[PDB]
């Protein structure tokens, strides 16, 4: 997953673009995972916290 | 997406020391002479 994540581009022309945040807050959210039920509930097993 | 980059934050500045010489073009030859006794 970090590797799809790097495959990505970091770089938007707009430069500055403002960004949504986490419940939490500070540091930004940087992508979306789309995925299927099966494949939801495995990925939080191997993956918690 | 530009980002600006200076020689002193980044940590490969650590290997070399850094001098300000004004007039370099003038400069033709340069030395420096050790003298170890053994």
């Amino acid at each position: 997953l970090s590797e799809m994540v790097a495959a990505v581009s970091g770089e938007s022309v707009l430069k500055g673009v403002s960004t949504y945040t986490t419940a939490k807050g500070g540091e930004p959210v940087g992508g979306v995972f789309i995925v299927t039920d099966n494949v939801l509930r495995q990925l939080l097993t191997f993956l918690g916290e | 997406a530009i980002q600006y980059v200076r020689f002193l934050e980044t940590a490969l500045a650590v290997s070399c020391v850094n001098t300000e010489f004004k007039d370099l073009s003038r400069m033709t030859d340069g030395k420096i002479q050790f003298r170890i006794s053994v």
